[PDB]
RNA sequence: GCCCCUAACCCGGCCAUAGGCGCCGGUGCUACACCCGGUCUCAUCAGAACCCGGAAGUUAAGGCCGGCGCCGCGCUCGGGAGUACUGGGCUCCGCGAGGGCCCGGGAAACCGGCGUGCUGGGAGGGGGC
RNA sequence: CCCCUGAAAAGAUAUCGGGGGUGCCCAAAGCUCGGCUCAGGCGGGUCAGAAAUCCGCCGUAGAGUGUAAGGGCAAAAGCCG
């Protein structure tokens, strides 16, 4: 897997319609809403933390999942799943392409160089704008320090700069 | 109806009075139309010229106009259809109409129906309406022989049913058997009025 | 690959209709009797596409030169070239600007 | 170029009620069933009455010859013998096409399948010879003898 | 007790009830000579010409193709419908299920074999057939949904109801409704 | 013969402010219907329909008019919002993708409010010439 | 050669750019007239069943329209005669 800097910049149109894309990769994110998702339970919480993007860019699906585990594991063992709701707000609809000489990947991949340079599907990413909310945490005001620490941990696994915004519901 | 993607049809189409596919073919002729319409009691005949903002009607009359010439039969029998045709035919010529095209709407073009009965009277007045030779009713049904023979056979069989099946015929003063005689009576008074009018 | 040139080769958005304009179109455009010298707008009707002019003439203004049976002979221009369009009134509108 | 034909279709020459053996009948029952039925063909069905194949005399004999062959070294059920796959012709099938199918598939018979896909009858060599008997052309045997 | 006088007149003369039409159905698979027997049977049973109802779709599991006649039906009107209806109701036994009624003044029942019908006898060259009997009840003013010009929907108050239908058979047809 | 006014009817234009669900009414001399029959023209399995002949009944329904609620819809109305986006200039910021400033244009969803056919020609009816 | 996209709301527009198709087929799948309404769902109905024929209600086209894609089409451009 190439460095994420190869796929950070938004350089072309979105590539999402999977009826026209051959071999479009499946989304390997198992869960998007962590904690207590039921609306009756979330009325206990009263504070909202948002990990907001600062630059527009593309976040790979593996980077989204990596930030998801480190943040959710920390809130699991420092806050308890019954004391928070954590949602990954974005979905990686954009399909990433790569142009490399490979195995049986179609007949036109055997031609080296920039001839027939349209790449094959190499992953998925989310295209985000500035101010877009990446992670959404509903929580109670006593655990504000822990939720910031978990969100700061998730920020360390993301390719673009992000800032934490804390506001009440 | 439901949702924005629903398409409500045309008002005349959804009310069920205008076949727009047939109307477009009629509008392609670029000639005045002879609208013939049928009701439970009366018959309508009109000479209509279509305009972009709405049809202009030149002459439009119902079967009530025959009372001006003392008609004493049923308002929408075959003979009443032919008499109604002559007046709209004559008044159309006084408005300058030399030719027209039949427009029977949602009615079937069965042979011998009253809609061709109305068109026959229009043709006799002097307005050319092109038509099929084998749909116009015969003279015997035009002059009401089918009505007279029905009453004459029914009187000799069930006279009690005579006074109910032709209850209004008697009160006008005309037994249905003299309808063929009465038809030639009315036809001269419509003819002589409009011919003598045409002299001046 | 270079652009294919069918008679209607980029007419997806041009020939599409909104949901509110679905079905048969009204017959008032059949009832405009154009004379020689009047100005008309070429407005293609997607429901009668067999008799419609080319997409390059959409939105253009011509001069009625005459009638051919039931079509109207219309004189128009494409940039600098004088073109002769022969179309029925269902693909026309009167020009009210002059 | 053989030309003149019966005009007879497959449904005329059919045998409707083929003798049947259930799938878990051993081979001794197969010989006894062949003896009782007097037929050159049997149809095998399961516990649910579902026909799965047809056992012909030649297949049974060849199976016995291949399986039970050793004498220098001197010192099952019916389902194993049946063939589910056979030449098939619908009800309107003609004798010429039926004979061609039987020859090409190398079977003693031909299983007729309906439009719905179900067997209703089988026609073998013997009913073909008999249909020749009621209709068949005039030929000397020198042009048919082996 | 003819068709005009089996009316269930309500408090409005325009609210009367009658039998709009009674129809008989024969669903026979494909048999052309069988269907000819079926057409002959209804032609003698009802006194009216049958109708060959072609297959709407082709289903290979039934071995049927669209466009072939695989049914016989006939629509009975004023006088012919009542007489067969009385004749049919004898074979049923003066008994129709309450659940057999629909919510639109309609009811159908099936006679398993026509030898139970009056005026009928066994025939070995035609066999034994069962039928569907569909009888429709209506009020005056139902033509508004069926005329060609100015077609419209009948009002809610001018449609035969499932309650008004069952009362029709008990009091006017004298049929036991259980 | 003519000008004027005017329901339900006929022929239209635009084709939901016109549609859909439910509720409460008005309309019946004429007109519109339901309606009554099948000799004739005409038609089908079936006079159901179409076609023909008619007038006992009925405003029960259709039609037309009035009112209310809901959905749908419309608006050159208020907020959203001079927002998003954008034509032109820039030795203006940023490592960079990008952003900013000045001149000129300027939404959409959504929220609230309002509206729920308008109208052309003829027939019939009234008035006057 | 043909359709959509690229293509930047007139026109035009390339790449060994993306998704696809063409070298036919049909005496009816061509012409016209008339009638009907499709997918699907529901209620009732002997065989009969998820599905056959029959009676009714709903049903914006969710069908069909030879064949790619896009467009058009409901008293029709679909189905039946
Ligand atoms: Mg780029
Ligand atoms: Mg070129
Ligand atoms: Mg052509
Ligand atoms: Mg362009
Ligand atoms: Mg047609």
């Amino acid at each position: 897997a190439r460095p994420a800097r190869c796929y950070r910049r938004i350089k072309g149109p979105p590539y999402t319609r999977e009826e026209y894309i051959h071999g479009a990769p499946m989304i390997q994110i198992p869960k998007f809403d962590m904690g207590t998702t039921s609306a009756a339970a979330r009325a206990a919480f009263t504070m909202v933390a948002k990990l907001v993007a600062e630059e527009r860019g593309q976040i790979r699906m593996q980077a989204l999942e990596a930030a998801r585990q480190i943040s959710s594991k920390y809130l699991t063992k420092y806050v308890g799943d019954a004391n928070y709701y954590l949602r990954l707000n974005v979905v990686p609809h954009h399909v990433l392409r790569e142009n490399r000489m490979l195995a049986m990947a179609g007949a036109d991949r055997l031609q080296e160089g920039m001839r027939l340079a349209f790449g094959s599907p190499a992953g998925r990413a989310a295209r985000v704008e500035p101010g877009q909310v990446i992670f959404y945490v509903e929580f109670k005001p006593e655990h504000l320090a822990h939720v910031k620490e978990a969100l700061r941990r998730a920020a360390s696994k993301l390719p673009i700069p992000t800032r934490i915004v804390v506001e009440p519901k | 109806a439901r949702g924005a993607r629903y398409k409500v049809p045309f008002r005349r189409r959804r009310e069920g009075v205008t076949n727009y596919r047939k109307r477009r073919k009629l509008l392609l002729s670029r000639k005045p139309r002879l609208v013939v319409r049928k009701t439970n009691k009366h018959l309508i005949a009109q000479i209509v010229i279509a305009r972009p903002h709405g049809d202009e009607t030149v002459v439009g009359l119902d079967t009530r106009v025959l009372s001006k010439f003392g008609w004493k039969g049923d308002e929408n029998n075959t003979s009443a259809a032919y008499l109604l045709g002559l007046i709209v035919g004559y008044k159309a010529r006084a408005k300058g109409i030399k030719e027209a095209i039949l427009d029977i709407g949602l009615h079937r073009p069965t042979p011998g129906a009253r809609v061709f009965a109305v068109m026959k009277g229009v043709i006799d007045a002097g307005v050319e309406v092109p038509h099929g030779e084998e749909v116009v009713p015969s003279e015997e049904r035009i002059r009401g022989e089918h009505v007279a023979e029905y009453a004459k056979r029914l009187k000799e069989e069930a006279p009690e049913a005579y006074k109910a099946r032709f209850s209004r015929y008697l009160q006008r003063g005309l037994p249905p058997e003299e309808l063929p005689s009465h038809f030639e009576e009315v036809k001269k008074k419509i003819v002589e009025y409009y011919e003598q009018k045409l002299a001046k | 690959v270079k652009r294919t040139h069918g008679y209607r080769y980029k007419s997806r958005k041009l020939l599409s209709k909104a949901p509110r304009e679905r079905g048969m179109s009204g017959l008032s455009r059949l009832l405009y009797e154009y004379k020689p010298g009047d100005k008309v707008v070429i407005d293609i009707d997607p429901t009668f596409i067999s008799t419609a002019p080319h997409r390059r003439y959409q939105g253009k203004v011509g001069v009625v030169i005459g009638t051919r049976g039931r079509a109207y002979v219309i004189e128009t221009y494409i940039g600098d070239k004088k073109k002769i369009i022969i179309t029925t009134p269902e693909h026309l509108r009167p020009h009210l600007g002059g | 170029p053989v030309k003149h034909v019966t005009g007879l279709r497959a449904r005329d020459v059919m045998l409707s009620d083929v003798p049947m053996v259930n799938v878990r009948d051993p081979l001794s029952s197969i010989r006894k069933a062949f003896l009782r039925s007097k037929s050159g063909i049997l149809a095998v069905v399961d516990d649910s009455g579902k026909v799965v194949g047809f056992i012909t005399r030649r297949d049974f004999m060849s199976y016995i010859a291949e399986k039970s062959l050793g004498y220098w070294r001197r010192q099952g059920t019916a389902g194993d013998l049946a063939k589910s796959e056979y030449p098939t012709v619908s009800e309107s099938a003609t004798l010429e096409e039926v004979a061609y199918k039987m020859l090409a598939a190398g079977t003693d018979y031909v299983v007729v399948i309906d439009s719905a896909g179900q067997p209703i009858g089988v026609v073998t060599k013997d009913e073909l010879v008999k249909a020749y008997k009621e209709r068949g052309r005039s030929v000397k045997v020198g042009e048919l003898m082996t | 007790m003819k068709w005009k006088e089996l009316v269930l007149v309500k408090d409005h003369p325009m609210k009367r009830v009658y039998i709009e039409k009674v129809v008989v159905n024969i669903g026979v698979g494909t048999g052309g000579e069988r269907l000819e027997k079926a057409a002959n049977l209804l032609r003698e049973l009802t006194g009216a010409e049958p109708s060959l109802r072609r297959a709407k779709r082709s289903i290979k599991d039934f071995g049927i193709r669209k466009g072939e006649p695989i049914g016989v039906a006939v629509t009975l009107r004023r006088d012919k419908a009542v007489e067969f209806l009385m004749r049919a109701l004898q074979a049923v036994g003066n008994r129709i299920k309450r659940s057999s009624f629909d919510e639109r003044g309609n009811v159908c029942f099936g006679i398993k074999e026509h030898i139970m019908l009056p005026g009928v006898k066994y025939d070995p060259a035609v066999g034994i057939w069962g039928m569907d009997v569909c009888v429709r009840l209506a009020k005056p003013g139902l033509r508004v949904q069926l005329r060609r010009r100015r077609r419209s929907k009948v009002g809610k108050g001018q449609l035969v109801t499932r309650e008004e239908a069952v009362e029709f058979f008990q009091k006017v047809l004298g049929v036991q409704v259980d």
